[PDB]
């Protein structure tokens, strides 16, 4: 099958899940209990741009 | 000479010595001996070891 | 520095792969990091001129010394060829 | 009759879409969320997360991880060459001697098939990865050995001690013991360090 | 004393209350079942013969065996001219069958090991 | 038996903290001194209120090993002299 | 005696991490190519702790393991 | 210990090449603990429940005598020790073939 | 670990039943310990079993007595009880009994491997 | 796969929860022991990341414009 | 071990490097950001070094059975 | 990946203990390993209670 | 070292170093029925170490100026009476003791009772003696 | 001398004696086995070795018993130090003996030292 | 029952009111709480490196 489409839905989920929780831990505060959520969803679009735009440099075979 | 048994009861007799100890089981006997010369003596067990 | 033939051509192909994509993220956060991207007192979920220059000029930095690195790391290790 | 409602929850992955820390993974658009160069894959590939230990999940993968080899085969560092130095060679032979440093694979899968049954039963409690049969577990030690014996109770964790006085007469002096501050030594204290470890005859 | 050995046909004892299988039981091959096959006593390089008899020769007529009420006890004794007169040799191999004399001797009259 | 500080949950205390204002344990809690009558009449007007003092036990000292085994002991023996 | 490629990998993948965090702490990179003696020392202390971390790390996995299993 | 159909195909995902998380099944061909090296088979069947002794009906096992005319898990179990007796006393599926 | 003293409680019904329960399952149980419960569990139903049996079996015949053959109703009914109650309290109470000895046994060997008893020092 | 989606999962979990120990400081050499009132700072933190991660995933199902292609 | 082993820690001091020279300071590409790089990687490979050997050593010194020397 | 999610979680738990403790960078003795043993054992109890808490609890 | 060594001195040092190394071994060997307690902490150990060195730096003037070992041994029984039911009671909580929290606070209560009472307890019998 | 052969020199054979001695030799070495390999004789520096305290105890020990009742005494001591059962952890034969003057409360004032 | 119990429970309340007049909210020093109030025991207890002593 499309092993390659398989192995990019699941780097795309772990880069989306990497960048929520790096948004995370940036906004989190107060020893967890206190972050904004809209915040937060705007920390992750803007670091899946920053990784999209990342992506062509990066990864890719040597 | 601590004289003790592994097995059953023996005794060493030194004739020339005069000697007769009664090496038994268990009991660590300790006899002194003093012997006034100098020499080669020759013995045999002095009980029925088997 | 025993190195051996354990992965196949495959499993090396897709393993550098993967280590490209981690090292790709790990570039991404460290960019952001240093473009200010990742403040908490973001207003938007945008980035404005000052941010796009800043990342353009990390991701060419980026590519100016990707292949390089790589190769130059080969290199220092020496590592044998397995056979 | 055990069973008669012992086992209730079944689909774990029904359970792990609900309470799981993460998005919703039913996305479409994280099927081609990205754009990068793939090239040829004709078999599955599982992503191995973290960077620390990604590629050691394919090194228990990879059949060939299990090859042992001599100390002569294995004669390089990544960046050094254990040939020259016999003292580090001696070092690394010591640090490959041990069983920790040096575990086989049998042990390595059973010791992540508990983990996994940990991690399950900590976080879900879903009552299945746990075992289905009860073991009934017996210290079977022969006491008629004279080189093994066991501790009947156990050690109490401190003890004081009152070292033995006017045991020695050399010098005339009953004190025996005296710490570093020079003080007369009256009393002792004795911590058993390990509660499951014997002592050498 | 190869007569004596009762534990050879142990075997058929498992058979014996047990005869689910009984038959598979008697499926084997026989070695040495209801047969003594007794290893040479000489040595005898006649390369004609691949085995040679080393049963007794007065027990070779079972049937002769089979009116006696005797043991194997008949073959055992006197049936070889072999001596040796020597001081040296071993006639008893049993230094525990002894007696303590007129005074039973402890502990070495009441203990098997040594008595 | 001991409880550790560390490990002592204060049940009692929230037992204490749902009884109500005119609480004569409140009072004792305030320094109301209890003594049991001395006077033998007065002693039997005292010998209605051994349930009353069982159940407020109960309630103060569930976790008490003495309390328990009392309680258990007062059922068993009510039961067995009432048959 | 013999070490299989898989313990290889392991020690391979601690020694990296070791040195990652010997490097962070001590800021070895802070240098023109020649670690200074603090450096040097700091390197060795943290090597010293990271081996150290890494004996204890594998002996608690090991013994979660075994008390799962006994 | 004859064998009644061929065994089952290596999955392709090297993934699968260990024990089984409830299973404990490890289809790997090439296992590194020879002492876990298992050859797993697919059967498919129907279930049959366990059969009744009936004297009515000419079902006499002489298990003593080993003639057998019912279908006793229990005996069954017992004779082969099986671990899950319970179990095996539970139920039993008669192996069917896809026709042929 | 129990008291020692006539002054001392004696043990409990329930308390035996705990004992041995414990004894059954512990972790601190050794093999042989296990082993002994295991045994003295199998047998002990057996005589207790038997003597049942050997009370209805027994107190049959005596209903049928040359004299008791001929009495009042309750009175047969007695005499006929009377054999059936001795005899199923001879088999409960040896099957209780063993079951009792062999558990203080067990708990013996226990504290000897527990070392919980007082002036019991190799 | 049933499989990746549970291994996502289980990552996702020690990542969140590796989070919240950080945040609260759940690490100390005094004790090893968790305190009652560390378990309930653990506790408020897991709360309010699963209700992040729900309003989250709320408001990605609700629209699927909030994450495109690139 | 295998040369992907290699090529995962070659990744790793790229990554070092690139916070030794542009974590703090993200500017244009030059000759002197190369040699900063060739000096972070030879400082990496020292440290690298010293920590194998003392990590080795570390190891090597922890005893594990009686000393025999033959 | 049952392996690969228990090397994950001994990673990550080596990680914050050597962040933790490792934070002098002196010479470790027999107390600074057991307060790094402390360290790990309370890194899996809150894990736990965090995995149990965010499983509706 | 090692090398610097004949064949006799290297054969003693072996000799020591083995003779050392002995519970290394003796690690090895477990048994599963016992019941495992988790061991005093090192800084523990150490607090309880300084509280007797101070209680025998405070013994040293009377112990030293001493003549008579009845005198000495009685000083030291009676002491020893002491300490070893503070010592018992410590212990009593150690065994029993679930958490690293209840080891260390069992450890400061001795620590703090061979420090507060049994310094008055000293104080007194040297008075006395 | 530590403990004296005229204790029960009047026996020929010295085997209470030999038990005595080793009774006291076993109490001296569990008061000081830990510390051997730290602080006594069989520490690393050659030049900080200390006879060990139980010396000349081990060494009378050794004069009055023999090899078989050494090395039985010896397992016995060892099952003993495996339960580190201290002497003083289970005496109670202290309540049970007539009282003696060596047994006065105030026992320096027992002796009474003249020059 | 009333003079057993009176006894019992009049020894009990008084040591009640003792505790109360301290306000001692304690529980009482042999009390047994639920197994659900149970602290457990950690059993991962790892031995320290072994290393030779230089002394
Ligand atoms: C009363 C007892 C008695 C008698 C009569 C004898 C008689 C003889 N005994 Fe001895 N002997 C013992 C009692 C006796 N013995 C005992 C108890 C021992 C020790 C056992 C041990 O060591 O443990 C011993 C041991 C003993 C040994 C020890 C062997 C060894 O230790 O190496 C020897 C060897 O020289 C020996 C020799 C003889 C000889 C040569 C005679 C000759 O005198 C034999 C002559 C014959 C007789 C003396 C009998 C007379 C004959 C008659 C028929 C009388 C009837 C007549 C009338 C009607 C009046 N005897
Ligand atoms: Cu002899
Ligand atoms: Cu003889």
């Amino acid at each position: 099958d499309n092993y390659a489409a398989d192995v990019q839905r699941q780097f795309n989920r772990t880069a989306f899940d990497s960048l929520y929780k790096i948004c995370y831990n940036s906004l989190v505060q107060k020893n967890g209990s206190t972050i904004d959520f809209q915040k937060q969803i705007d920390c992750h679009q803007r670091l899946i741009q920053v990784f999209a735009k990342i992506a062509p440099i990066v990864v890719k075979v040597e | 000479l601590i004289t003790n048994s592994y097995d059953i009861v023996h005794s060493w007799f030194i004739p020339g010595l005069g000697i007769k100890l009664d090496c038994v089981p268990g009991r660590s006997t300790h006899h002194t001996f003093f012997i006034d010369n100098v020499g080669f003596y020759y013995g045999q067990c002095a009980e029925i070891c088997g | 520095m025993s190195t051996r033939k354990i992965f196949d051509s495959e499993e090396q192909s897709f393993i550098r792969l993967v280590d490209k994509f981690y090292l790709g993220l790990s570039l991404t956060k460290l960019c952001a990091q240093s473009c200010n991207l990742l403040r908490n007192d973001i207003s938007g979920s945008a980035l404005t001129q000052k941010e796009k220059d800043c990342l353009s000029i990390c991701y060419n930095n980026i590519e100016k010394t990707q292949s390089a690195f790589y190769a130059k790391v080969k290199t220092t290790m020496n590592l044998p060829a397995v056979e | 009759l055990s069973l008669i409602n012992q086992y209730k929850s079944l689909n774990l992955s029904s359970s792990i879409k609900h309470n799981a820390p993460f998005i919703n993974r039913d996305l479409y658009v994280f099927d081609d969320l990205f754009s990068y160069n793939l090239g040829d894959i004709t078999t599955k590939k599982s992503l191995f997360n973290d960077k620390n230990s990604f590629l050691t999940s394919y090194s228990y993968l990879n059949n060939n991880s299990w090859n042992n080899n001599e100390f002569d085969l294995i004669d390089n560092l990544p960046f050094t060459t254990l040939f020259d130095n016999n003292d580090l060679f001696n070092n690394y032979k010591s640090f490959f001697q041990d069983s920790i440093f040096n575990s086989p694979k049998k042990q390595l899968s059973s010791d992540s098939k508990q983990l996994f049954k940990h991690i399950i039963y900590r976080s879900i409690k879903n009552n299945i990865i746990q075992d289905y049969t009860k073991l009934v577990k017996h210290e079977d030690f022969d006491e008629y050995s004279r080189w093994i014996k066991r501790s009947p109770g156990e050690v109490l964790p401190l003890r004081i001690i009152k070292y033995p006085l006017g045991l020695e007469t050399i010098h005339n002096n009953i004190f025996e013991n005296t710490n570093n501050e020079g003080n007369v030594e009256l009393f002792r204290l004795r911590f058993n360090s390990n509660s499951s470890k014997m002592q050498h005859k | 004393f190869p007569f004596l050995e009762k534990m050879k046909y142990n075997q058929y004892k498992e058979y014996k209350n047990d005869y689910l299988f009984y038959l598979d039981f008697l499926k084997k091959e026989i070695t040495d079942d209801h047969s003594f096959f007794w290893k040479a006593r000489k040595v005898i390089k006649l390369p004609q013969y691949s085995v040679f008899s080393f049963v007794p020769l007065k027990l070779m007529m079972w049937k002769t065996m089979i009116n006696y009420p005797e043991s194997f006890w008949y073959a055992a004794s006197r049936v070889v001219q072999s001596r040796r007169k020597k001081v040296f040799v071993t006639k008893c191999s049993a230094r525990t069958l002894t007696t303590a004399g007129w005074t039973f001797i402890t502990p070495f009259s009441s203990n098997i090991k040594y008595t | 038996e001991m409880i550790l500080p560390h490990n002592n949950r204060q049940l009692a205390r929230q037992y204490f903290d749902s009884l109500p204002e005119n609480d004569i344990n409140r009072k004792y809690y305030e320094g109301l001194k209890y003594e049991t009558p001395k006077t033998f009449f007065g002693r039997f007007l005292n010998q209605f209120n051994i349930d009353a003092k069982l159940d407020t036990l109960s309630k103060f000292y569930t976790y008490q090993k003495t309390i328990r085994a009392t309680q258990a002991e007062l059922q068993e023996d009510r039961k067995s002299y009432l048959t | 005696t013999e070490v299989s490629n898989h313990n290889y990998t392991q020690a391979v993948a601690y020694l990296n991490r070791a040195t990652s965090s010997c490097v962070k702490k001590c800021d070895s990179l802070n240098n023109n190519g020649s670690l200074s003696s603090k450096q040097e020392s700091c390197l060795k202390t943290c090597a010293e702790n990271h081996a150290i971390a890494t004996k204890i790390h594998a002996e608690y996995i090991r013994k979660l393991a075994e008390s799962k299993y006994l | 210990g004859g064998e009644v159909c061929p065994p089952m195909d290596a999955p392709t995902d090297s993934t699968l090449f260990v024990n089984d998380t409830f299973t404990g099944f490890n289809p790997d061909p090439a296992n590194p603990e020879d002492t876990e090296q298992v050859t797993l088979t697919e059967i498919t069947g129907i279930v049959r429940r366990g059969e009744q002794q009936d004297i009515l009906a000419r079902r006499r096992n002489w298990n003593k005598e080993g003639i057998y005319n019912w279908v006793d898990l229990d005996y069954m179990g017992k004779i082969f020790r099986l671990f899950n007796l319970d179990a095996i006393n539970t139920a039993y599926i008669e192996r069917v073939v896809p026709s042929f | 670990m129990e008291p020692f003293g006539t002054d001392e409680r004696n043990w409990t019904h329930e308390e035996k039943d705990i004992i041995t329960r414990f004894l059954k399952y512990d972790k601190h149980v050794n093999l042989k310990t296990a082993e002994m419960v295991y045994s003295a569990e199998v047998e002990s139903a057996y005589f207790g079993k038997a003597g049942a049996l050997a009370g209805g079996v027994i107190s049959a015949l005596f209903f049928n007595f040359p004299i008791v053959r001929n009495l009042p109703i309750i009175r047969r009914s007695v005499i006929g009880v009377l054999p059936f109650l001795y005899c199923y309290t001879w088999g409960k109470n040896t099957q209780e009994e063993l079951r009792w000895l062999k558990t203080f046994a067990a708990y013996q060997r226990f504290v000897v491997y527990h070392g919980q008893h007082c002036k019991l020092w190799v | 796969d049933k499989r990746k989606i549970q291994h996502e999962g289980i990552i996702a979990l020690i990542n969140y929860s590796t989070l919240c120990a950080q945040k609260c400081d759940v690490l100390k050499g005094h004790d090893d022991k968790i305190t009652d009132t560390e378990e309930q700072c653990l506790r408020v933190c897991a709360e309010k990341i699963r209700q992040t991660f729900e309003f989250t995933n709320d408001i990605y199902l609700k629209n699927p414009n909030l994450t495109k292609p690139n | 071990m295998d040369p992907v082993l290699g090529d995962v820690i070659a990744t790793r001091i790229y990554k070092a490097c690139f916070k030794h020279v542009y974590g703090k300071n993200m500017k244009a590409y030059s000759e002197k950001d190369e040699a900063k790089f060739d000096q972070c990687l030879t400082s990496y490979v020292e440290s690298y070094k010293s920590v194998t050997n003392h990590f080795i050593t570390y190891l090597g010194q922890l005893p594990k059975k009686g000393l025999s020397l033959d | 990946m049952e392996q690969n999610t228990t090397q994950v979680f001994s990673d990550l738990a080596y990680k914050v203990c050597f962040k933790v403790i490792n934070d002098k960078n002196k010479p470790f003795v027999l107390h600074d390993e057991q307060r790094l043993a402390n360290c790990l054992t309370r890194y899996v109890e809150a894990f736990n209670v965090t995995s149990e808490y965010f499983f509706r609890e | 070292n090692v090398e610097e060594m004949d064949t006799i001195q290297k054969m003693n040092y072996e000799a020591t170093v083995n003779m050392g190394r002995q519970d290394l071994i003796t690690r090895e060997y477990t048994f599963y029925s016992d019941y495992e307690f988790i061991p005093i902490q090192e800084d523990r150990k150490q607090q309880m170490e300084d509280a007797l060195n101070n209680l025998h730096k405070i013994i040293h003037p009377t112990v030293t100026q001493l003549k008579k070992k009845a005198n000495v041994q009685e000083i030291q029984d009676r002491v020893f009476r002491k300490l070893q039911g503070w010592e018992g009671e410590l212990n009593t909580c150690v065994f029993s003791a679930k958490n690293v929290r209840d080891s260390n606070f069992c450890a400061d209560r001795f620590t703090n009772r061979i420090n507060t009472e049994g310094v008055e307890f000293v104080k007194q019998i040297l008075r006395e003696y | 001398t530590v403990v004296p052969t005229q204790t029960f020199y009047q026996m020929q054979d010295y085997y209470m004696l030999c038990g005595l001695r080793f009774e006291r030799w076993f109490r001296c070495d569990l008061v000081y086995h830990d510390q051997r390999h730290t602080k006594f004789d069989q520490v690393k520096n050659q030049k900080n070795y200390k006879t060990y305290p139980c010396y000349r105890e081990y060494y009378e020990a050794q004069y009055a018993c023999q090899d078989d009742m050494f090395d039985f005494l010896m397992e016995l001591a060892y099952a003993r130090r495996a339960a580190d059962n201290f002497e003083s952890d289970f005496a109670s034969h202290e309540l049970t003996t007539l009282p003696t003057f060596y047994d006065t409360p105030k026992a320096a004032e027992r002796k009474t030292y003249t020059y | 029952l009333n003079q057993k119990y009176y006894t019992h429970m009049e020894h009990l309340w008084t040591v009640h009111v003792n505790r109360l007049n301290q306000k001692i909210l304690e529980d009482p020093l042999y009390t047994f709480y639920p197994q659900e109030l149970n602290v457990p025991k950690h059993n991962i207890i790892v031995p320290t490196i072994f290393r030779d002593t230089p002394q």
